[PDB]
């Protein structure tokens, strides 16, 4: 986006002041849409010395004469050319600026416009900057942040010591990564993305997107009337153990609820009988195991079962011991079908196997599993989209890094999912998503497309739960999937 | 009201 | 219908021109009912040299003076007497015909009336015929086909190289097989069947019908108040294996949900316990098997269980190995009760057994199973109603050939089902239908009647699913059956 | 219309049988629209030997097999070619005809289709024809007349000894004069006009029309926003006497309520004060008279008042004595403005004055006044549109012959009004209409257009009265005019 | 409208 | 119903 | 839609 601004100015020829005017008015319009008529509010505009602050001066100048009171607190030392120009206008228009504030200044105002720092934030916020931000955050006033809440790193979503908590953030051109990843996503409040006059071709060229309803809608496969179950693919799910008998059922139904034609589970006996007692639509093949866990002794039966399917999902509830590790790795090395690799199949995965596979793969770790997989800490991998991209590229796979915002990447293209809620923060929800991805691959979507549609629909289904989200369970999530699909179209 | 009068 | 037209003209004495006038006006009325007031639309009428085209000229002439613009593109070489007569009228009325067109001609029109070919279609469409049809299909205009969309073979539903895709098709007297079978059914769009003056006795004599709501309504058996479960019959379902424990449950509930009094499953132990854990209404008899599959060692127990029932369904989830084959064939040879034969019981069936049975049978193959049963390709049997009729007649059975349009035949009478959607394109839906048919036979319907009611209700239940059809599962289908029944009356 | 049928057959080339088929089916469709589903009704079709009867045979044949029972009673001696052809079809279709009836035959039927006589009626109906018509009329069955109720002369609306009273009449191409004029209009019941395939150019060429809402809508003058009262014309009303002080007020407000800019009354003093006490919007000029009636002594003042107006209405409440006669005739001879001549100005009118006037005139007699004006009986002039046309042509005027159906003619073009009800059968309603016509002329409509719009709106306003029509008074009628105008657009 | 006028 | 079946 | 995406 910095390149996008520079190109719009230097090559397309749009005066930087015009972009800044457009930025500022878009904030006024956004606030009006959120607050209704602005004429009865008193506005405190906090302006840094950069172009964020310059945007803020445009906001302030445009409210002059139209609202009850505007005051700018200018907190910078020096001003960029466009900030200075717009400060100049604010003042010729009759605007009041002050360069100091008392903790009490919030008293006589209703709305705080936060134009202190935008994408130009570098390093931790301290001193007067920090103290005014902590005062704003304690004030209970309505907070509207210009571009990004001040103190969020717009490339990562991290808080640089302290940050503004906004009710409304108005950003320009495109959402920034820091509105999408937490904690930044939380501090952004309601996000409006304003068109400020960039050529649409530049905006559309951005390589890291939010997954939207329209994107998912156009990816959902067709259901031609003259069809039969074979039209809609077959999935094999290799899952479960004597310890974890539930996982296979949740994964299997996840595939069925997204429209897959036939779903087969391979589960150790007698735990396989659990699935069909709950959902008799499922086929649940009993696997004879020595001690209740898959081992090399089941390799041949599983490859056999794989010949007649379009995709194999593996891992939920397998357990993690050496015999499972030997089985999972020899299987994936020999399987020449797309594989969805989850849970304990990730925990025992030899990543050398992924490189040598000619067939595709999607991996679906939560951060704990990703951390163990690449031998880093949870903190180093969580929301680390560049690490996810590198891993995907080096291992020729699609990586689905699960979290409140889920990252979906194949190393070239990266998508961010923002549907869902905390009802998915409960055992089983991951097992459902695994089935969904396998299901969509079986119906003919690419591994990346399948992952994109599934993470969106999985979160949206959770949002459709009628009671308090914390009581949502995986079984209820399954029931909500076809409603999510209907709402998508 | 900010942008348009009727 | 060709005989029906000829008889109406040559024996009843209706002038062929009167039939043609009635055809054309019925198209105008149909379009008005679909589009509202026609006076603001511009119409492009594409007329072949046959009687389809003659119908088209009646349409065009009748729109003259009443709509914004009509143009006929006459694409034929020569004209039949009635086409020529009606061309003559169109022109005396002030109509414009042209015999050439530019790809751009679709520009100045809103509605295309497709009167190029009807039942007179012979062989593949090529040349100007093909190119105008491909232009119409790319145009996004409203398309109204006269009789059958041009390019559909009206006896089979097949596309002869290319065909018109219509929003509305108006057909005369009776629907043609090509509006009922796919792909033709898809290209027909909304079908209206117009009465154009044939004696009703001739229309009613047609021997191949669409299954309608009224037909199914009058077949539903009575529920006299002074009744008990024995009034409503008993079904035995012989089904399942260690691999396929779910099928029996879906078939059994299918029988119960259509109003059967008592339903018993015979399923290998311990897979039998699966059914009553889900639905404790079911009786699920444990069969001791050597390896988890029915074999000759269970012949005697199954015949015993059969003595106390009115019908036996056999096949869902049995598996297909030689011991199952030996059991299924010896059983059916000895069973003197109506049999509903499905799935793996079809895969192992010796058709000589069917001929020697004195008791009736219904077979319920999908095209893959029918293909294997008669040693032909899926493509040769799919929608091949004449093959289905021959098979039914030669084997003294009712054949239910499942597909988006299902064919139900006893060799004399053939019915086509058009209820349902793609939510049934998923494992388990067939198992439900098997139970439904057995259930209705048990309540006293003939095998043909039972099959007719069941295919209709099974599809209609699917349509009543509240969310996106692709998320429908067999268990949900079962829950919807009694609502389908209520809506039918 | 007889010429229109002949031309459609002989020059356009439409087979007479096709027209007859179209006639008959249009009756079936009309009945369905009126009665709902026809399948539970029993139909008695009464067919004469002419083409009306032939239409009836088409009706009967088309109901065969679809309704509960059809019977034709054929009452003719011989059959025209098309009647014979369609009788032939009815019988090949399995139809029952009988040629005799018992008074009791109406017993077993619900609907009577009256196809005995249409436009071919000549002379009084007697014998079996009369007796079946009197039986139908006593039967309380639903009656549907083909073309015109049998026994109505379709050129005059007169009853030829006896006639069918229909609930529904379906006529072909255009309404006939006998559906429009009483008593025929009463016996027609609900009239549907069916398109049976005549070229629209022929249908549109008919020279005597019903005034419709669409015609009146497109005649209503424009109200451009930049206007003032002068835009909308000025009317002078010369009216009233010491005996009839109310008439001027009703005429004056009639002009104002249709949108006239300025209205002036000339009324003998002190009766002029009556108008402004009721409606102070009116200007009511006091005329000094010897005995309370206009006379030659007021000629000069009235011509003076006329110079500044666009139209003059004269006559309501003037009284009829020799001094009024002398005044009215000398005035109209000298007045060079359009004149609306009503009431007592008609009673004293010397028609030689009309011929010598260069300016236009509209005359608005009820039949009593028309009878006195042309020295004939009320019975000779009532509904006599040809007499009205001759009078209009010979006297170079527009004639508005008031009655339940009002005739508006200029001698070339003749329009029939069918709006209104019996609330207008009460003193004063005529005085309102006079003002309305003058008003519309003042706003720039031709005398014929003005008369056309006014008779429609005047009747429609009466229909908008909220309580029982018999309690409608002229003052209430005035209040309803602007609502009539709003509903028209 | 095509078939009937009222 | 007289003219059309659906 | 022209000014804002949500
Ligand atoms: N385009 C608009 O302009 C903005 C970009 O403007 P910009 O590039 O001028 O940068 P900016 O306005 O986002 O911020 C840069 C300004 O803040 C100061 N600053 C940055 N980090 C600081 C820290 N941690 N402590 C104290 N001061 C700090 C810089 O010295 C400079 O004055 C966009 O966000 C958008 O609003
Ligand atoms: O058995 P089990 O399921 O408890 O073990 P597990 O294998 O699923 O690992 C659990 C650990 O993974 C990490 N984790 C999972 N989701 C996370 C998230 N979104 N953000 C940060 N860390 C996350 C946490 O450190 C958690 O304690
Ligand atoms: N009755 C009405 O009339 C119709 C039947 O009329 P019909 O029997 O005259 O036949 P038709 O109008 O359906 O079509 C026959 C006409 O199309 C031509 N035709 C057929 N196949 C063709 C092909 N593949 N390529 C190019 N031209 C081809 C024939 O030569 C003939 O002119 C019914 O559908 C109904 O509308
Ligand atoms: O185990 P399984 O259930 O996959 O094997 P199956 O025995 O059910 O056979 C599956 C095959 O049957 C055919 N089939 C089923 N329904 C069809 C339809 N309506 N149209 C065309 N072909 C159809 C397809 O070829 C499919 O691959
Ligand atoms: N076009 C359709 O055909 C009709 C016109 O047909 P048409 O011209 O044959 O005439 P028609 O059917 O209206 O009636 C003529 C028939 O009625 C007989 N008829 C006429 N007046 C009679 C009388 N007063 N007493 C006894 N019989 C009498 C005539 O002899 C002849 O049989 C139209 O109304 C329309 O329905
Ligand atoms: O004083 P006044 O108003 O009683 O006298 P008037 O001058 O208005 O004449 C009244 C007579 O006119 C005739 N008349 C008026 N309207 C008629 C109608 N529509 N149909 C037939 N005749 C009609 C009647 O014969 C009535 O008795
Ligand atoms: N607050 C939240 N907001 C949105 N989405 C969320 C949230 N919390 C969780 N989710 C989503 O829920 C799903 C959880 O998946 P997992 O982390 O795999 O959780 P779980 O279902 O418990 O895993 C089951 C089992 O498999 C193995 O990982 C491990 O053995 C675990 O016990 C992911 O899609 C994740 O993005
Ligand atoms: N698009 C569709 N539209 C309408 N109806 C459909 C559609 N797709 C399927 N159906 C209907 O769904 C039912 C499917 O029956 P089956 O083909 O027997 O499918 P299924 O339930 O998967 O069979 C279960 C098992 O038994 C054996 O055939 C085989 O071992 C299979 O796995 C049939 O009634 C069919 O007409
Ligand atoms: N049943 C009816 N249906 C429809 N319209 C009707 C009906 N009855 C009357 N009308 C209409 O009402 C109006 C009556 O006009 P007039 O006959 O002139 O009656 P009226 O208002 O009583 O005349 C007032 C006075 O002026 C002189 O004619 C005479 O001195 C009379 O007393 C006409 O437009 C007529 O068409
Ligand atoms: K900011
Ligand atoms: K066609
Ligand atoms: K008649
Ligand atoms: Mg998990
Ligand atoms: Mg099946
Ligand atoms: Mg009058």
């Amino acid at each position: 986006m910095k390149e996008i601004d520079e190109l719009t100015i230097k090559e397309y020829g749009v005066d930087s002041r015009i972009l800044m005017e457009r930025a500022g008015i878009s904030v006024v319009l956004a606030m009006e849409e959120e607050l209704g008529n602005l004429s009865d509010y008193r506005f405190l505009v906090l302006c840094g010395g950069g172009n964020n602050g310059g945007d803020g001066f445009v906001v302030a100048r445009n409210l002059l004469g139209v609202v009850k009171d505007v005051l700018v607190v200018f907190l910078g030392k020096k001003k960029t050319p466009d900030c200075e120009y717009n400060y100049g206008l604010y003042k010729k228009f009759g605007g009041k600026v002050v360069e100091q504030f008392e903790p009490s200044i919030l008293n006589e105002f209703d709305v705080v416009v936060d134009a202190i720092f935008g994408t130009g934030l570098r390093g931790e916020i301290t001193g007067e900057y920090a103290e005014i931000i902590n005062l704003v955050n304690k004030s209970g006033k309505v907070v509207v942040s210009v571009d990004v809440p001040s103190g969020i790193d717009s490339n990562t979503g991290k808080v640089l010591r302290t940050a503004v908590k906004a009710d409304l953030t108005v950003t320009f051109g495109v959402p920034k990564i820091g509105h999408i990843l937490f904690p930044g996503r939380d501090l952004t409040g309601k996000l409006k993305v304003a068109n400020i006059g960039h050529p649409v071709h530049l905006i559309n060229s951005i390589n890291r997107y939010v997954i939207t309803r329209e994107m998912v809608r156009s990816l959902l496969p067709e259901r031609p009337r003259d069809s039969h179950k074979g039209t809609y693919g077959k999935v094999l799910i290799i899952a479960g153990s004597r310890l974890y008998s539930g996982a296979p059922v949740l994964s299997g139904m996840g595939s069925l609820k997204v429209g897959t034609g036939l779903v087969k589970l391979a589960v150790p006996f007698p735990q396989n009988l659990i699935a069909t007692s709950r959902f008799p639509e499922l086929i649940s093949v009993p696997i004879d195991t020595e001690k209740g866990f898959f081992s090399l002794q089941n390799l041949q039966e599983c490859l056999e079962l794989s010949k007649d399917v379009d995709v194999v999902a593996i891992g939920p509830g397998l357990g993690n011991n050496e015999h499972v590790r030997e089985f999972v790795n020899e299987f994936l090395k020999t399987l020449e079908k797309p594989a969805v690799i989850d849970a304990d199949a990730i925990n025992v995965l030899d990543t050398s196997v992924l490189k040598e596979r000619k067939s595709p793969a999607v991996l679906t770790p939560h951060p704990g599993e990703m951390a163990r997989l690449v031998k880093k800490t949870v903190g180093d991998v969580k929301y680390n989209y560049e690490l996810a991209e590198e891993f995907a590229k080096e291992n020729d796979c699609v990586l689905v890094l699960k979290s409140a915002t889920t990252i979906v990447t194949d190393g070239e293209k990266t998508l961010f999912n923002i549907t869902g809620n905390t009802g998915l923060s409960k055992g089983g929800s991951g097992d459902v998503l695994t089935g969904m991805i396998a299901g969509f691959i079986a119906q003919g979507l690419s591994p990346l497309e399948a992952s994109t549609v599934s993470v969106y629909l999985h979160g949206f289904a959770a949002e459709l739960f009628e009671q308090d989200e914390r009581g949502l369970t995986a079984s209820e999530l399954l029931r909500l999937i076809p409603e999510a699909i209907r709402r998508l179209k | 009201a900010w942008l348009f009068e009727a």
